[PDB]
């Protein structure tokens, strides 16, 4: 299908950022997209076929390239003054009204000035309290992310190696830890509800995975704790009977 | 009776020196309506029939971006199959396409076509049933794979059985005065003597439309081929067309022949006899 | 009126 | 072009009708499409115009009228579900080698419904036996508001709903932590029950 | 690569009548590529203002094209079509005949 940069990035002041956008799907047009808050899809440059390409709404302080027919690289120049933005890569067969568009995952792009005070998450698990179990028959897990920045994290729960779904919630917008500042770090909490049987159970693994987006590889780190980069930090949980 | 709409696009390469050369034309029946030549100063879609200037600028510019659209798929095709048949860069190549459907009397759809040619000979053609396609040799079987996996043989259905017959009768009904009359061939017959034994008698179809006819020899009523001559239907220039057909036969013995012209808009056939 | 763009071969 | 969805926010109760407009200022044929994102995933296919019957049905019991005159595509469910949460977006094309056109976008809410609610607040302890805790208030109602917290050192998290599909069962919940010393699930949720 | 020597037809609109004017036509068909130069001569000299159709192609694949100019038949003046083509090793001549 379609793949693109990784669901979360930033950017320093002065600096240009290329988005890719790949796929494998045959296509001959694809598309670069910006999703404002209140504007929806904003088109920003597409492509009908390989080595042609038009300007969208937005196309200003942006450039693109279709050299090949498989990438439609997307740069944001340091002309782009937006302090956030979303933006969404597409295909489709041609650009014919018969052929609907798939999109990719999607990309957050942030505008990331001091990177000293970039942190991964910890993560904990705390289990259920007798008093809901015996109460409801149900057992509510909650997960526990914190002190994480800037708040790009992808939580997710994993049953006896599965990743599950169903009773699970996450909170939708983090929490800064202290709400008075600017730079502040971020919480993050999720519930995993399952039958106090189930939890009862001790062969039952429970596993909280947190993905964190951070630093690369190839970036520059003189500070005295280890470097923030892209990982991921979980905790786990087993049952109790 | 019935009718038809098709378009036609070519495209040359021209390596070295810039852009393809692409030339579109449509056609409802025998008479062209549209063109666009990229070597034009327009950059436009244009008319070539009275009644097709009856569409407001909305259509000239719906048509003028999907005809340039068109191009630039075959820009890239040429490409494409350069390196299909391993040829080199440096060689001029032709892409040919032709689609459009055709109506019965009743202005009902009868049938669709769509046709693909590299260098003057089949590439893929879609089927009769509009669902699947016929590919020409190895190359085209990489294009046809591809294109049934996207499945656009639909996409192709939908216009065929659908835009290209609504269009079509819109033309029709808009230029009745000249796509739905009829135009009966003026006939005469000439005589030349090639000796003192043999003459040369020629039957002549002027001024008719459309261009289908048929010009027949015979020869005490039976049908005649040997020395006779036939040329290709020509266009006269005006939107009517012309044939002719000859025979060699001895002197004195021109009243055996007979000239026989069909055609729409005669309502029996013609017979033409010299003396 | 003619089509809409084609997929390349 | 421009296509025109007139409700920015709609908020349904579960078992609601749905009824989404649409509209576009294109005047020749075109082809239509309905677009859904849920929370956290990538924009995906509802339904589509291809040709034939403009009423067209789509994924998850959602149907769409074509009407050529009026220039609508509405959107309609007879039904809506608490999992039909999510943006939905209008799409246009017009068929002159110009690309798809989107609409602004409409966030549909839908109201949970909670069945038996059993309002409470629970102490949660870490895993990793660190002495720390969580207190969660769950099963309450979808018409109580968790107001935030009053206090830096105090951290309330917004009101969340889960589903147990397995059970046929949704309910509330919000978590609230703290690193001072007074701090107590008793009175961590008194801004806004059953206390073990 | 097919190569394919066009047909060459020299007529006029009108039946030929002398001192009335008329269109000099030369009608190329059946041939590939779509390469081609097409003059309409007059008395050996080439006619400046000469147009030609839009080029098509026959189900063959094979294009025509049809030059055509107004002119008016004399009895002394000899009008003839100039084809130059890939497929011709020199450019054909056809002169114009009243009855062809």
């Amino acid at each position: 299908g379609i793949t693109q940069s990784p669901k979360y990035l930033f950017r320093k002041e002065g600096q240009n950022v290329t988005l890719s956008c790949e796929q494998n799907l045959n296509h001959d047009a694809m598309y670069w997209y910006r999703q404002d808050p209140g504007q929806g899809l904003r088109l920003i440059y597409y492509s009908q076929i390989v080595n042609d390409f038009q300007k969208g709404d937005i196309a200003e302080g942006y450039s693109v390239s279709r050299e090949k027919k498989e990438s439609f690289p997307l740069t944001v120049t340091s002309a782009q003054k937006n302090p956030t933005a979303f933006y969404l890569c597409a295909s489709s067969i041609t650009l014919s009204s018969y052929n609907e568009q798939f999109f990719g995952p999607g990309t957050r792009l942030t505008v990331l000035e001091d990177l000293k005070n970039v942190f991964p998450p910890e993560v904990a698990v705390f289990e259920p309290s007798e008093a809901e179990i015996s109460h409801t028959q149900k057992a509510t897990l909650v997960c526990l992310a914190t002190g994480f920045y800037p708040d790009h994290v992808e939580l997710s729960w994993w049953v006896n190696g599965k990743e599950v779904h169903s009773g699970v919630c996450t909170d939708p917008q983090p929490l800064k830890e202290q709400p008075a500042l600017n730079d502040s770090r971020y919480a993050l909490s999720s519930r995993l509800r399952v039958s106090a049987t189930f939890w009862q159970d001790p062969r039952n693994h429970f596993r909280c995975q947190v993905q964190f987006y951070g630093l690369s590889e190839n970036d520059e780190w003189t500070q005295d704790r280890a470097k923030p980069v892209t990982q991921i930090v979980s905790a786990e949980a087993w049952g109790r009977a | 009776g019935s009718h038809s709409m098709r378009y036609f696009f070519t495209s040359v390469s021209r390596p070295g020196r810039g852009e393809p050369r692409f030339i579109a034309v449509g056609y409802v029946d025998d008479t062209q309506f549209v063109r666009f030549d990229s070597d034009a100063a327009s950059q436009r879609m244009e008319p070539r029939a009275p009644w097709i200037e009856q569409e407001g600028p909305e259509y000239w510019d719906g048509e003028t971006r999907k005809v340039k659209a068109h191009s630039q798929t075959h820009r890239v095709d040429l490409g494409t199959l350069r390196g299909y048949y391993n040829q080199s860069e440096a060689g001029s190549h032709t892409v040919q396409r032709m689609y459009g459907c055709d109506v019965g009397s009743d202005w009902r759809f009868l049938r669709g076509y769509h046709q693909y040619a590299y260098d003057g000979k089949d590439y893929i053609a879609l089927k009769e049933d509009l669902r699947s396609w016929t590919a020409a040799d190895m190359a085209a079987q990489t294009t046809k794979h591809k294109w049934e996996a996207a499945h656009v043989a639909e996409q192709l259905r939908a216009y065929l059985e659908g835009t290209c017959v609504e269009w079509l009768r819109r033309y029709l009904e808009n230029g009745k005065e000249t796509l739905q009359r009829t135009d009966a061939p003026k006939t005469h017959m000439t005589h030349h003597a090639v000796s003192d034994h043999e003459a040369t008698l020629r039957c002549w179809a002027l001024s008719f439309y459309p261009a289908e006819i048929t010009l027949t020899w015979q020869r005490d009523g039976e049908d005649q081929t040997q020395d006779t001559e036939l040329v290709e239907t020509r266009p006269a220039g005006d939107g009517t067309f012309q044939k002719w057909a000859a025979v060699v036969v001895p002197s004195g013995q021109e009243q055996r022949y007979t000239c026989h012209v069909q055609h729409e808009g005669l309502p029996k056939p013609l017979t033409l006899r010299w003396e | 009126i003619m089509d809409q763009v084609p997929f390349s071969v | 072009q421009s296509v025109s969805q007139h409700n920015h926010h709609v908020i349904l109760s579960e078992a609601a009708s749905l009824e989404l407009g649409c509209n576009y200022s294109y005047g020749g044929t075109v082809n239509l499409f309905w677009y859904v994102q849920y929370p956290g995933q990538h924009l995906q296919l509802l339904l589509k115009y291809f040709s034939g019957d403009p009423l067209v049905k789509g994924i998850k019991g959602f149907e769409a009228e074509f009407i050529k005159s009026k220039f609508s595509f509405n959107l309609r469910k007879p039904s809506v579900q608490w999992s039909d949460t999510a943006e939905y977006f209008c799409a246009v094309n017009a068929r002159r080698n110009t690309p798809l056109v989107f609409g602004k976008g409409t966030r549909l809410s839908v109201i949970a419904n909670i069945q038996n609610p059993d309002p409470a607040v629970y102490q949660l302890r870490d895993s990793k036996s660190s002495d720390k805790s969580v207190c969660l208030f769950t099963d309450f109602d979808s018409q109580t508001n968790v107001s935030q917290s009053k206090d830096s050192d105090v951290y309330i998290t917004d009101k969340c709903v889960l589903d147990m599909r397995s059970m046929d069962f949704k309910s509330n919940s919000a978590v609230a932590w703290s690193n001072k010393s007074d701090f107590a699930c008793a009175n961590a949720f008194n801004n806004s029950t059953f206390f073990p | 690569m097919i190569q394919r020597t066009p047909k060459i037809q020299v007529y006029s609109r009108h039946p030929a009548e002398n001192g009335k004017s008329n269109f000099l036509n030369c009608y190329v068909s059946g041939f590939h590529p779509s390469d081609i130069e097409v003059d309409l001569l007059k008395n050996g000299e080439r006619i400046e203002k000469v147009e030609h159709s839009d080029l098509s192609f026959s189900k063959d694949w094979s294009f025509y094209l049809l030059y055509y100019t107004e002119f008016t038949p004399t009895e002394k003046d000899e009008y003839a079509c100039r084809v130059n083509h890939v497929t011709l090793s020199q450019p054909k001549i056809v002169k114009w005949d009243r009855d062809m």
